[PDB]
C-alpha cells in the first residue's frame, strides 16, 4: 500500500481481533489486553460503503432494442447488428474491468491510510512520553495502568501528567 | 517501569483474491461479486405484463391463425415466443418479417377495430382446408380472401379515411396461385395486381404463378404486407385480382413493449429484469447471463466474475 | 518565552457539493460545470455556411418544385429544413428517400449542368396543374416529362458518357398512371418500362396503374430514382413508356456538408457547434442540449449537471 | 482525505484567510497574526489548473452523421439506428460520470496532501525547537518575535540560533 | 564530528521521457514504453492463418466460376485477399446486394461445391457466350447452367431438390436480361419470362427486364445473380417459364473464423497473428494506429499515433 | 507527487546511482560512500511490472466484421456503418487516453511513496540517535563506521548500542 502500514511496518494482522478493523494491544503492570478502535474502523467502513453504494443498484432501463440471435444467414444488416452489439459488450467489459481495478487498488490504499492515521493520531497524543519501536508499537516510558491505556484509546490522555516521569526514564542509563 | 502499546489491524484465515492496477491477484479480507451469473430459470410475471405466446408467434397472433384466436385484442409489456410455436393456417411469407414483428412487438397491442369495407362484385370470406376452423375450411381471422362472383372479378377501388387522432396499422396480402387454372377459376383475370396507397406512400405487388413446396396440402402461398395510415390521411386499396383484403386496422401505441424468444417457464414472483434464461436480480452492476435483456438490467459483460474489495489487504499470522 | 504556530487552510461560507468515488455528495470550496445545458435558441450564421430551406425540403429543391426555384445551384455547409416546408408540384415518392436526402445533403451542392439529351419521336416538357409555374401548368424544373408524339411512343435508347473527372448524379423517375385509359393516351403501350444503366449497375422499374388518394387533383404519382455515373463510365436510358427523363446531372462533392431539421431562427454571430435548439458554446466537454449536433461540439450525455471540483474540501469554521 | 490533514487532524478551515489557500496563525510575545503561504497555495492551484485544462476545450468535430429522430415507424433499420445512438450516449454518460468521480476524489486528496506537505516542511525547519500539539499547531519552546515567526514562514529559520534555549525549556522539572 | 551523515535519495537519468498524466500535459519520467503500434513491415504473413491470394479474381468471380478463376474451385481460406488488379472476364452481371453475398461466402470460408443431378426436361443446357471464352470456343460460368429453348418449345420448369443432409446448402442462381424482344423470344419463346425460387418458408420471384445496357465484352444484355440457403429438412423448388440461369448444385456452408480483406500487400513467409491491409503488425501493444481494418488477434485501433506509459519515477536531475 | 519526497523534500535525483532506484549516501570517519537499497528498488519495479503486465498482451481476437471502406455512395446503411465504426474508435481513443493519464499519475505517486517509505523505515531504525536535517539526510549523533552504516542499510542497526553516546551529543 501507498502508506506502508498494512503489509508494511506493521508486520501482520490479528485474527484474534473480531470486534473491529483497527485496534490496540498492550502490556502494562496490570497485564495484557486488546481493544478495537471504533472511530477508525467506522471511517474505513463508511468509505467502502459509499464506494459500494455508487457502484451497486444503479441500472438503466432498456425495453425494445435490436435482435441479437439469428436463425438464418442474411449478410450485410446482420453483420452490422452483430458488430454493434459485440462492440458494445467489449466496451462495457473494459469499463467493468477498469472499474474494479481502480476501486480495489484504492480500497487497499485507503484502508492502509486509516491504519496510518490511527498510528499518527496516537503518536501525537503521547508527545515526549513514548518512543516508536518501528513495528507499530510504542514504548511508553511511564507506569500506565488500564485506565491510563484506556485514556490513550479514547483520546483523553494528558501527557503533562506523566511527562516528568517519562523524560526521566527516556534520557537516563 | 514502562508499558507497551501496539497498534494493529485485523486479518481473517480465509481471505479473497482480487484484481488491482498493479496486481493480477492479491488477497483482501473480504470482497463482493459485481457480475450476476445465475438465474432461477423462471420469468417472473411481475412487475411487467408478460404474455405467453404458447403455441403462437406474434405474427400468427396478428394475422389470426385459428389456434391463436385466444390472442385477439391482447396486450403485453413483453410477448414471449416459445420455440414449439407453429403455424397452422394458409402457408405464407412476410417480406421483411423482422420489421413487422418488431413494430407490432413495440406497439404492445393487437387491439383490432373492424371497418366496413364494401367489396362489390366479389365473393368474401374465402377459406382453405390448410386453415381449418372447426370441422370446415377457414382462414386468417383478420384477413378477407376475395374471389370472383359468378363469371366476373371487377377492378376493386375501395377507400377508408383515418378520421381518428391516432395511427392505423393495416395488414393485408396477395395470393400466389400454383397454376394458371387456379388463377383464372378464382380471379378470372390471367394476371392479378394489388395497389395499396396512402397520400404519401404506395405499394404495388404482382402475384407470381408457380409451385412451391407442399405445406398443408398446398403449393400456393400468401404474401403479407402492411400500411400505416396517419391521422388526416386515407387508405386506398385497388385490385383486379389476388387481393387478400384487410377487415380493419390495428391500433398503434408507443410505450415500453417488446418481444423475447425464451422457453423459460413463467412464475409468480417480482423481478424488474428479464432474460431468455429467466429473471435475474439487478442488485449487481454487471451480468453474464445473457446479452438479451428486458427491464432494469445489469450491463452484459464477458467476464464471469469481478470481485470488488470490501476490506483491507489480508496479512495473516 | 514560548510561542504557538498553527498551520491551516481556507474555507468558504458557501461551498459546492460534488460527487466522488466514495461520496454521493461532498462539499468543496468551488467547482465548475462540465455539462453545457443551455442555448441562445438561435443558429449562428458563422463560421459555417447555413442555407435556410424556408418553405422547401432539400429533395424539393433538388427536383425543382417551382416554389423552390430560388435554390437552383445553391450550396451549403448545413441545410436547415423547416417544419413549415411543403410540396406543391406533382405528387411523388422516393423509394429510399432517406438515402437520396442523405447523399445530396452530404454532397453540399445543387449545382446542375444541363446536358443535350435528344429524345426522338416523343413530346417533351409535359406539365400539370398540380405543379403550376406562373398561371399555366408546369413541372419539376430538373425533370423532363416525355409523352407520345402523335400515334406513337417508340423505344427510347439514349446514351450520355461521363468524360469528366468527377462523379455525376442523375435524378430521374417513372410515371404511375391512375387508369389504363390514361396509360395508353400518354404512352400508347399498355405497359411501360424504364431501364437506366451504367457499365456495372442497372435499375429497371415497371410502372403500376391504379388510383391513389387525391393530391392536388391527381390520383396518379411519380416515383424518383437516382444513378451515379463514375468517370469513364456511361449512362444508358432505355424506355418504351412512362419515363420521367433527366435534363442533366448534379455535380457531386465531398466535404463537411450535412442537413438538419430545426425551427430555430438564424442570426448573425459566431459559433462552431450547432444543434436543432440553436448554437451552443463548446467550452465544456459535455452537453445535454441535443444528441443531434453539427460542428465542433461537446459530447452528448444524459446528465444535466456534472461538477468538477476546483478547490479543496470545505470545512467551515464552527 | 488520504493524508488525514484537511477534515482530519486539522479540525477545520479558516473563513478569515482570504489571501491564500494554506497559511499560518501565531501567538507570540508581540501579539497574534495571520499570513498565507503562497508556495503551497500555488502548488494546489497549478495542479487543479492542469487537471482542468486537460478536461476542458478538447472537442470532436463531427459533420454528417446518422439521423436520430424519425417521423414514421420503419422497423429493423430504425431500431438499429436508435440502438447505436442510445448505446453511444450511455457509454459517454458513463465516461463523464466516472471522470468527475475520479477527478474529484483526486482533487480532495491532492489538496489534503499539500496541507500535509506544508506541515511537514514546517516541522522539519523547527527541528528540536518545537513540539507538535497534534491539531496542526507547533509549540515553539523559545521567544520567537514577529521576525522569528516570519523567518519560519519564508523558510530561513535557523534552528541552531534558538536550540540551547528551546532544549532547556522542553526538558525540565 | 564525531558524527555521521546518512542521506536518502533516488536515481535520475540524463535522457528522460515526457509523458501525460491527470494534472500534467507533459512531465518528465526516467523511462516510458509505447502503447500504440504505428508501423508495419508492409507484408502479410502466411502463418498462422490460411491466406488465399485472389490474384486476378474477386471472391464472387471465384464463386460463380469465371473461367480465369477456375483455379479457385473447392478452395478454402481463413482470409481471402482481394487485389485491386482483379477483373471479370465472363458474361456481364450484377448482384443485387453484392455486399451480402460476398460477406456470407467470405464468412463461410469455402467454395466447396457439390454437383447435383437437376433434371431440366424440354430445354437445352450449357448455353455459352463469346463474352466468356473457355479455351478457343464460347463458354460460361462453371457453376451456372444457362437454359434455353429446345426445338421452339420452352416449358414451365418445375424442379425440386430436398436437403436431406445435416448441413446448410448455399444455392447460387440467376436470371437473364435480354437486350431486345427478338432476343427474348429466340432464346425462351415466351415474350415474358419469370423465375421463382423457394423453400418451405421463403420465396424469391424475379421478372427479367428487356432493354439495352452499355456494351461489355460485346453484349448489351446482362445476368443478375441471386442466392438461396436451404436448411436441413427443407427443400428447394425452382419454377420458371424462361430466362432461368440454373444452379448446377450447392456450396457447402461452414461457420468459423473466415473472412475477406482488400489489400495489395504482398504475402510472405512469417508468423503474425494480426493482419491489416497495410500488412501484418505485431500485437504486443494494446493499441494500434495502422488501420481500423484488422483480422486476427489485434490491438484496438485508436486515433492517437503515440501514447507513452511511464515505467519509472519522475526524473529530477541535479546538473545544468 | 502526493507524498512530497521525489521532487519535494528531496531536492533532486542522483544520476550517479546506476545500480538502483533508491539508496543511501554517507559520510563517516572512514570516508564517503554510495549504495543502492535493493528492497525498495524491487518494490517499485515489481509494481510497475504488474501494472505493465495488466496493460500489455491482452488483445481481442476478431475475425469477420463489418466493412469500413467503400467505393460508392449508398446513403443510409453506409452512413450507419461509418458512424458505428467512428463511434467505436472515439470511445477506444478516450479509453486509451484516460488509461495512460491515470496510470502515469499513479506510477509517479507510487514511486514517490516508496522513496518516502524508505525514509520513514530508516528514521524508525535510528530512534533517538539521529535527527532529520530536512533534505532527506539524517545527522547521526555518534561515531558510525562502515559496518555501522551497513547495519542501517540492511535493517539490523541496534540503537541501544549507541543511545548513551548519541543522547549526549544531541542535548549538549
Ligand atoms: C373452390 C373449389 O372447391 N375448388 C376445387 C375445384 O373445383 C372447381 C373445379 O371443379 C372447376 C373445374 O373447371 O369447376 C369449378 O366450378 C366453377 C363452375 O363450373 C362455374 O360455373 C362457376 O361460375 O365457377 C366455379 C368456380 O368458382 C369448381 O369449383 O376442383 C379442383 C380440382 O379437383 C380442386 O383442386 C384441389 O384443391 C386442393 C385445395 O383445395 C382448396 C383448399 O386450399 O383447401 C379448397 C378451397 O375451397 C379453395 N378455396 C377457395 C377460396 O377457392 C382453395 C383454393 O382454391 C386454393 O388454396 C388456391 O391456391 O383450395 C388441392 O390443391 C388439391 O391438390 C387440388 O386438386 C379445388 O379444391
Ligand atoms: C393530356 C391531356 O391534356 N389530357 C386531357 C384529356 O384530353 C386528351 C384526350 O381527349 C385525347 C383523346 O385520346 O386527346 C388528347 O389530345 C391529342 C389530340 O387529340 C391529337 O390529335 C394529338 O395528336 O395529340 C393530342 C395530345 O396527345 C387530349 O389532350 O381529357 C381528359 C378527360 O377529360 C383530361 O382528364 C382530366 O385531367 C385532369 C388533370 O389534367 C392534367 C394535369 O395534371 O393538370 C393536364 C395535363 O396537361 C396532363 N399532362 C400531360 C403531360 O399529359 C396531365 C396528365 O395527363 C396527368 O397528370 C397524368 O396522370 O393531366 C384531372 O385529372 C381530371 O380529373 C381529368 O378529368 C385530360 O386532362
Ligand atoms: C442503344 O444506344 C446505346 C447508347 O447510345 C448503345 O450502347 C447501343 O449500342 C452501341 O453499339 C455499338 C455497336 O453496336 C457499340 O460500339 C462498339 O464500339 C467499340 C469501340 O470501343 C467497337 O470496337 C465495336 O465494334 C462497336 O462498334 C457501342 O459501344 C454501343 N454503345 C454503348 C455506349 O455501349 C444501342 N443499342 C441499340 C440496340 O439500339
Ligand atoms: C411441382 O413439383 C413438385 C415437386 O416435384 C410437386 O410437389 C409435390 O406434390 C406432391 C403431390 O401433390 C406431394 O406429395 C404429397 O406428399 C405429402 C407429404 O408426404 C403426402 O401427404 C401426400 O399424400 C402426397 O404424397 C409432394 O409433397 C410435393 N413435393 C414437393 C417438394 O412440393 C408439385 O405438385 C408440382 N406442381 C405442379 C403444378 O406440377
Ligand atoms: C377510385 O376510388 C376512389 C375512392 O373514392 C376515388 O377517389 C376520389 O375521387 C374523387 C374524384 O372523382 C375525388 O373527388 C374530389 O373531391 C374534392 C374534395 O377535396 C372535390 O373538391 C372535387 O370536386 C372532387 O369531387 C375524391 O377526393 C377522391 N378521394 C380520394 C381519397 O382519392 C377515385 O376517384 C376513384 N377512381 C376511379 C377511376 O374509380
Ligand atoms: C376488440 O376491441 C375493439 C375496440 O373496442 C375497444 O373499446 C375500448 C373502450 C376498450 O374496451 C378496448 O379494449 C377495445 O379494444 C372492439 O371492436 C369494436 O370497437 C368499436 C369502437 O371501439 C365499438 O364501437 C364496437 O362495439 C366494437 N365491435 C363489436 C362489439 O363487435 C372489438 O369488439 C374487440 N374484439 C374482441 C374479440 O373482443
Ligand atoms: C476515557 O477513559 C477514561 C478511563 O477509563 C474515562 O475516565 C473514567 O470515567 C468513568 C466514568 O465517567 C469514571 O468513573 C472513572 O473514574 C474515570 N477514570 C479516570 C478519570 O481516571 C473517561 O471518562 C473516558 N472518556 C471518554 C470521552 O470516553
Ligand atoms: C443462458 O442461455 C444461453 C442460451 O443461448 C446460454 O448460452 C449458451 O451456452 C452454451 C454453454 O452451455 C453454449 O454451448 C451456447 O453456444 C450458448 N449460446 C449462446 C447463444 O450464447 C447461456 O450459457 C445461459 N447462461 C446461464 C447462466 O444460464
Ligand atoms: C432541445 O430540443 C429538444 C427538442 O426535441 C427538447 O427535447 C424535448 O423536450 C420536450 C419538452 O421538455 C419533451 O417533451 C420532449 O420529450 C423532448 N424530446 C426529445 C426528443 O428529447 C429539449 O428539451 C431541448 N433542450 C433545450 C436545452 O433547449
Ligand atoms: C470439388 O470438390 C468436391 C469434393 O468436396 C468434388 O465434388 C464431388 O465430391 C463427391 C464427394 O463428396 C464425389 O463423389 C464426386 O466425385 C465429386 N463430383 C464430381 C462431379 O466428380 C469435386 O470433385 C471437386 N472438384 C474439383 C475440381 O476439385
Ligand atoms: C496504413 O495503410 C493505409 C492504407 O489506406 C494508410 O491510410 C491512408 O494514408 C494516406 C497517407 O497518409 C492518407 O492520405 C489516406 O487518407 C489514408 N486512407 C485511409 C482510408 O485512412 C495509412 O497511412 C497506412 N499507415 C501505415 C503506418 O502504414
Ligand atoms: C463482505 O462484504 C459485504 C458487503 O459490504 C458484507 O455484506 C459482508 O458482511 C462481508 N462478508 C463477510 C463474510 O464478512
Ligand atoms: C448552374 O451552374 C453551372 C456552372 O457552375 C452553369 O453552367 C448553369 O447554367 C447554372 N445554372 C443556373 C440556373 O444558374
Ligand atoms: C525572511 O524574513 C526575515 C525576517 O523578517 C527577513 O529578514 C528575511 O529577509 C526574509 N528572507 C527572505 C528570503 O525573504
Ligand atoms: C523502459 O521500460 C521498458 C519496460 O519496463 C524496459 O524494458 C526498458 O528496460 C526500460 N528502459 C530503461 C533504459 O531502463
Ligand atoms: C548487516 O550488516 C552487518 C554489518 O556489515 C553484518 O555483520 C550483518 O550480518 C548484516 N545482516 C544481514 C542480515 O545481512
Amino acid at each position: 500500500g501507498l502508506f506502508g502500514a498494512i503489509a508494511g511496518f506493521i508486520e501482520n494482522g490479528w485474527e484474534g481481533m473480531i470486534d473491529g478493523w483497527y485496534g490496540f494491544r498492550h502490556q502494562n503492570s496490570e497485564g495484557t489486553g486488546q481493544a478495537a478502535d471504533l472511530k477508525s474502523t467506522q471511517a474505513a467502513i463508511d468509505q467502502i460503503n459509499g464506494k459500494l453504494n455508487r457502484v451497486i443498484e444503479k441500472t438503466n432501463e432498456k425495453f425494445h432494442q435490436i435482435e441479437k440471435e439469428f436463425s438464418e444467414v442474411e449478410g450485410r444488416i446482420q453483420d452490422l447488428e452483430k458488430y454493434v452489439e459485440d462492440t458494445k459488450i467489449d466496451l462495457w467489459s473494459y469499463n467493468a474491468e477498469l472499474l474494479v481495478a481502480l476501486e480495489n487498488q484504492h480500497t487497499i490504499d485507503l484502508t492502509d491510510s486509516e491504519m496510518n492515521k490511527l498510528f499518527e493520531k496516537t503518536r501525537r497524543q503521547l508527545r515526549e512520553n513514548a518512543e516508536e519501536m518501528g513495528n507499530g508499537c510504542f514504548k511508553i516510558y511511564h507506569k500506565c495502568d488500564n485506565a491510563c491505556i484506556e485514556s490513550i484509546r479514547n483520546g483523553t490522555y494528558d501527557h503533562d501528567v506523566y511527562r516528568d516521569e517519562a523524560l526521566n526514564n527516556r534520557f537516563q542509563i | 517501569s514502562t508499558a507497551t502499546l501496539c497498534l494493529g489491524h485485523h486479518a481473517v484465515p480465509n481471505g479473497t483474491l482480487v484484481k488491482t492496477i498493479t496486481d493480477d491477484q492479491i488477497e483482501v479480507t473480504n470482497a463482493t461479486e459485481l457480475v450476476q451469473s445465475s438465474s432461477t430459470g423462471k420469468i417472473c410475471n411481475n412487475p411487467h405484463r408478460i404474455l405467453d405466446g404458447i403455441d403462437c408467434t406474434l405474427i400468427d397472433a396478428l394475422l389470426g391463425d385459428p389456434h391463436c384466436d385466444v390472442f385477439q385484442n391482447e396486450t403485453w409489456d413483453l410477448f414471449v415466443e416459445r420455440s414449439k410455436a407453429f403455424s397452422n393456417c394458409y402457408p405464407y411469407d412476410v417480406p421483411d418479417y423482422a420489421s413487422l414483428r418488431s413494430l407490432v412487438a413495440s406497439s404492445g397491442t393487437l387491439e383490432f377495430i373492424t371497418e366496413g369495407f364494401t367489396w362489390t362484385g366479389v365473393t368474401q370470406n374465402g377459406g382453405s382446408n390448410a386453415c381449418k376452423r372447426g370441422p370446415g375450411s377457414g382462414f386468417f381471422s383478420r384477413l378477407n380472401w376475395l374471389t370472383k362472383s359468378g363469371s366476373t372479378y371487377p377492378v376493386l377501388n375501395v377507400t377508408m379515411p383515418n378520421n381518428d387522432n391516432f395511427d392505423k396499422l393495416y395488414i393485408w396480402g396477395i395470393h400466389h396461385p400454383s397454376t394458371n387454372q387456379e388463377q383464372t377459376s378464382l380471379y378470372v383475370q390471367a394476371s392479378g395486381r394489388v395497389t395499396v396507397s396512402t397520400r404519401r406512400s404506395q405499394q404495388t405487388i404482382i402475384p407470381n404463378i408457380g409451385s412451391r413446396p407442399w405445406v398443408r396440402g398446398l403449393s400456393s402461398r400468401i404474401s403479407i404486407y402492411w400500411t400505416i395510415v396517419k391521422p388526416g390521411d386515407v387508405l386506398v386499396i385497388n385490385s383486379n385480382g389476388n387481393l387478400i383484403a384487410p377487415r380493419g386496422y390495428f391500433k398503434m401505441r408507443t410505450g415500453k413493449s417488446s418481444i423475447m424468444r425464451s422457453d423459460a417457464p413463467i412464475d409468480t414472483c417480482i423481478s424488474e429484469c428479464i432474460t431468455p434464461n429467466g429473471s435475474i436480480p439487478n442488485d449487481k452492476p454487471f451480468q453474464n447471463v445473457n446479452k438479451i435483456t428486458y427491464g432494469a438490467c445489469p450491463k452484459y459483460v464477458k467476464q464471469n466474475t469481478l470481485k470488488l474489495a470490501t476490506g483491507m489487504r489480508n496479512v495473516p499470522e
